[PDB]
RNA sequence: GGACCUGGCGGUGCUUCAUAUCCCUCUAGAGGAGCCUGUUCUGUAAUCGAUAAACCCCGAUCAACCUCACCACCUCUUGCUCAGCCUAUAUACCGCCAUCUUAACCCUGAUGAAGGCUACAAAGUACGUUAGGUCAAGGUGUAGCCCAUGAGGUGGCAAGAAAUGGGCUACAUUUUCUACCCCAGAAAAUUUAGC
């Protein structure tokens, strides 16, 4: 973590695509319409 | 690490690049006189006079051309170092053709100058003796897509078998660039190929001005001498990536240069494979600088045929004249 | 349990271990990647030059998945138990609607000219590989068998005929091919003649019939049914066909289905039917035994909840959608006339062999009628048997004795 | 047995045309070199087997003189911590991906089968399923081995040949290099798609 970053120095919705579609297709994701 | 374009690759020429006046334009540059003095010390005759002012017929003899090319190549290395220190500093790959390989290793700090001259002298003498042993030669052939090379070699051997000889020899000895090869073997086979080019689909054929069949089994007698000469020499790890000719890859461990250098004597030269291993990259990626350190510009044309884009950033070190009298 | 650590030892007959390496042990039955004959591969592509565009790729995929996921037709008896159970829970029209769901709608496929091309583009290569693996079983373990006669019930595209030719082409003299569809018979003959309506058949002696002959007097050396018993409308039809095929079997009856639960259950019905002879006084009185893959005639130990299938990798016919090699998962049972050759039967590896550091996982159907999950290691079982299992693969035999 | 009705013809040929998909037509490449792979054969005792785990530090890369895997030999174990293994299992569950299944009325024929149109008009109107994949950005259990499926050491292993499938590079004169972004100077046959 920080130790790893230090030694290195020394050298959109987070859903599945389908679950996005169901929410997107049902109007459950705001502002995401179909072109 | 380094972006391609600020590094450099040094190409060392080989047999057939000698020219009268080679060495003029490098003589005044630093350290060159001492190299030629050491060459005089080791060989026993004056390379400087022969190279600067020669009949070209003594210079075309095998025993003389190879050491001359070796020394001229190294002198060009010192010239380039004087002119462009950064290029020598940023060197990624090195490659020699036939005898130029001995030069490249010396540039890579694997061998020392005197060791290299002794090895090259023994090599050239043994090769001349082997060429004297049996008549032979080489032919450069440029083919078209419908050309079959092993096929033509097979009938080239059939003809000489019909004439009568023990194991006729005719095989591709140098891969230079697409559809251009050099075949090597008995003169009758090469004459057969010349006269049957039309059947064999060879656009051009040109007998090389060479003593004998280099890079074939016909030079087996010369292998044992060179090995002895190379046994004493302690080859170190190359500082730069120096490529081989037997299989066209970077030398891994110094304990295998000893046998690969003797195997090159009786094996084809994988020049096209070496050019690929050095310059192949994806479309759009930049290419390194290329410097042909030695006499002539043959490797430049070969690179143009192999990889045009890599040839775009190619330059040759002038070993016949100099712009500025240092 | 055919593997007892420290007790079971490799079976060294013919002086195997001394005279041959372990990679070539007699239980090795793996077949290298199957390539179809060039005449067949060329013929299939030529027949499809008319229409092999983007539509065909979709059609071939739809047919392939539809056939793979088919269930056996639901016999009425299964239907009333489902009907009553739903009836009790509800406490007729409502039950039927709830029965259309949770039950499989089984439909006949009328193999017309159009759907016969799609089948050939989808199953010719796959079907050929599965049958080739099955026949390899008979050749490898009985290389002296030289059949002169062959029948193929459900001859759609002739894959069985081609596969039989590739193995027993020097002795077979008659290939009886049966298929009720006129279009499939028309397609199968074109494929024998280089994919053209006019030509010389590539294999000699092929006979095409639309109806299955029913007579015990005529008896064939090898009777084959590949991916055909799943097209029959009911269990009664499957019962009747398999009885006739066995009555006309001389040496071997090779049945091959999909490697699914529907396929495996189908073959275990047929396996029990032949083993449990019901005919009082048959013309051929010889008994029957399972030549492969089962090492026993006892009921299947995997039929309860699991299945039993095998895999054969093959090179698909070059098409606009076939690039990489595929695998053909299939179920098989081979029934042979007579009695087992010897008492030294060997377990069958029925599942992929997992090679792990210093130990190997083998799932074996043992001669005693039980499955055994064996983790074979050099320390427990021995250097020889571990190396034999290290090189073994799915569908091979493990040479173990006592 | 006589007369009649609806038919189906899983129909067959010819005639004419609509005749788009596919033909002809147009553009473009796709053979040849060099290397990397997929499959086969041969060979070994063995794996040209792998780096959330090494060389390689121009591009890439091979074997590295690394570690894991493999082969042949050996050593220790109550060990580490009531140790340790990543070993199996989603063919145990869940999650996630994917397959497949889920009309009435009015007339005509004598109130027979049956039939019903003419426009300058003659009865016609209205959820389950899966020996499914995924143990890499996720979990809950279940089993195995523990004088070895744990921990080590000494050597070896680093393949060869084709025919075909694919992929990566350079391939130029209507070109290349410099200045500019277009009035300058120097170089030298099958197919496959596509409108
Ligand atoms: C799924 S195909 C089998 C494919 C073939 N075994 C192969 O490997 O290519 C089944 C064939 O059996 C035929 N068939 C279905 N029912 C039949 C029956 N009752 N009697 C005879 N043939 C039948 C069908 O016409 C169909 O062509
Ligand atoms: S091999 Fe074993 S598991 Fe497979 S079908 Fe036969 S008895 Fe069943
Ligand atoms: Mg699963
Ligand atoms: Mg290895």
């Amino acid at each position: 973590a920080d130790e790893r970053l230090r030694i290195n120095s020394l050298r959109r919705w987070r859903l599945s695509r389908i679950v996005f579609r169901h929410l997107a297709d049902h109007g459950q994701l705001s502002g995401i319409q179909r072109a | 690490r380094r972006m391609p374009g600020q590094c450099s690759v040094l190409l060392f020429p080989g047999q057939g690049s000698q020219v009268v006046g080679m060495g003029r334009g490098l003589l005044n540059y630093p350290r060159v006189r001492e190299l030629y003095a050491a060459a005089r010390r080791v060989l026993g005759y004056d390379l400087l006079e022969l190279s600067l002012h020669g009949p070209q017929e003594t210079l075309d003899r095998t025993v003389h051309c190879q050491p001359a090319i070796f020394v001229a190549s190294l002198a060009a290395v010192e010239k380039l170092h004087h002119l462009q220190p950064s290029v020598i500093e940023n060197c990624v790959a090195a490659a020699g053709f036939s005898v130029g390989e001995f030069a490249a290793l010396v540039f890579a700090g694997a061998m020392e100058f005197a060791e290299g001259l002794y090895a090259v002298k023994i090599r050239a003498e043994a090769m001349q003796e082997a060429s004297e042993a049996v008549p032979s030669g080489m032919l450069s052939v440029l083919g078209q897509p419908q050309s079959k090379f092993n096929f033509a070699c097979l009938e080239a051997r059939e003809h000489c078998k019909s004439l009568g000889i023990e194991n006729p020899v005719c095989e591709v000895s140098n891969y230079l660039f697409p559809d251009c090869r050099v075949i090597s073997g008995h003169q009758e086979a090469l004459r057969f190929l010349q006269k049957n080019s039309s059947k064999f689909h060879f656009r051009r054929t040109r007998m090389l001005p060479v003593s004998g069949a280099f890079h074939t089994r016909l030079m087996e007698p010369a292998v044992e001498p060179l090995t002895q000469a190379l046994k004493a020499v302690d080859i170190k790890k190359p500082l730069v990536s120096v490529y081989s000719n037997v299989h066209a890859h970077r030398y891994r461990h110094p304990g295998h240069i000893h046998k690969l250098l003797a195997q090159q004597l009786v094996s084809p030269v994988k020049w096209e494979q070496t050019m690929h291993a050095i310059y192949e990259r994806k479309k759009g990626r930049g290419f390194p600088q290329t410097f042909e350190v030695g006499p002539g510009r043959q490797l430049g044309a070969i690179l143009k045929s192999c990889n045009m884009q890599a040839w775009k950033s190619y330059s040759a070190v002038d070993v016949l004249q100099t712009l500025e009298h240092v | 349990a055919a593997l007892v650590p420290g007790v079971t030892q490799v079976d060294n007959k013919s002086g195997f271990l001394q005279k041959r390496p372990h990679r070539q042990h007699p239980g090795i039955l793996k077949l290298p990647h199957v390539r179809l004959p060039q005449a067949l591969a060329n013929g299939a592509q030529l027949l499809l030059l008319g229409s092999a565009g983007p539509t065909m790729e979709n059609q071939v995929q739809t047919l392939t998945s539809y056939l793979w996921s088919r269930h056996l037709p639901v016999e009425p008896e299964e239907l009333q138990r489902r009907a009553r159970h739903l009836e009790k829970k509800f406490l007729r029209g409502a039950v039927l609607h709830a029965l259309r769901k949770t039950t499989y709608h089984w439909q006949e496929l009328s193999y017309t000219e159009g759907l016969s091309l799609v089948y050939m583009a989808a199953r010719l290569d796959g079907g050929f590989a599965a049958v080739s693996r099955a026949f390899h079983e008979i050749r490898a373990r009985n290389p002296a068998f030289q059949p002169q006669t062959l029948m193929d019930f459900g001859s759609g595209t002739g894959s069985v005929t081609w596969a039989a030719h590739s193995i027993w082409g020097q002795s077979l003299r008659e290939y009886m091919c049966v298929d009720r569809s006129a279009a499939m018979l028309v397609l199968a003959e074109k494929l024998l003649k280089g994919g053209s309506e006019s030509g010389e058949p590539y294999i000699p002696g092929v006979f095409f019939r639309q109806f299955l002959p029913v007579s015990p007097k005529v008896q064939f050396d090898v009777v084959v049914s590949a991916f055909s018993l799943s097209e029959l409308p009911s269990k009664a039809d499957r019962t009747e066909v398999v009885q006739t095929l066995w009555r006309k079997t001389g040496h071997f009856l090779v049945l091959v289905e999909n490697g699914t639960k529907a396929g495996h259950s189908l073959l275990m019905d047929a396996r029990d039917l032949v083993l449990k002879g019901k005919e009082k006084s048959p013309l051929d009185p010889r008994p029957g035994f399972v030549f492969a893959p089962c090492p026993h005639e006892l009921p299947c130990p995997q039929l309860t909840n699991l299945a039993c299938s095998f895999s054969q990798a093959y090179h698909p016919i070059p098409f606009s959608w076939n690039k990489k090699p595929k695998e053909e998962k299939f179920s098989m049972v081979i029934l042979a006339r007579g009695s087992p050759e010897e008492a030294h039967r060997w377990p069958r590896i029925t599942q992929p062999v997992l090679k792990r550091p210093r130990h190997v996982h083998c799932h074996l159907c043992c001669p005693d009628g039980h499955m055994q999950h064996a983790v074979l290691t050099a320390r427990r079982h021995g250097r020889d048997l571990y190396r034999c299992a290290r090189v073994s693969s799915w569908g091979d035999l493990l040479p173990v004795l006592t």
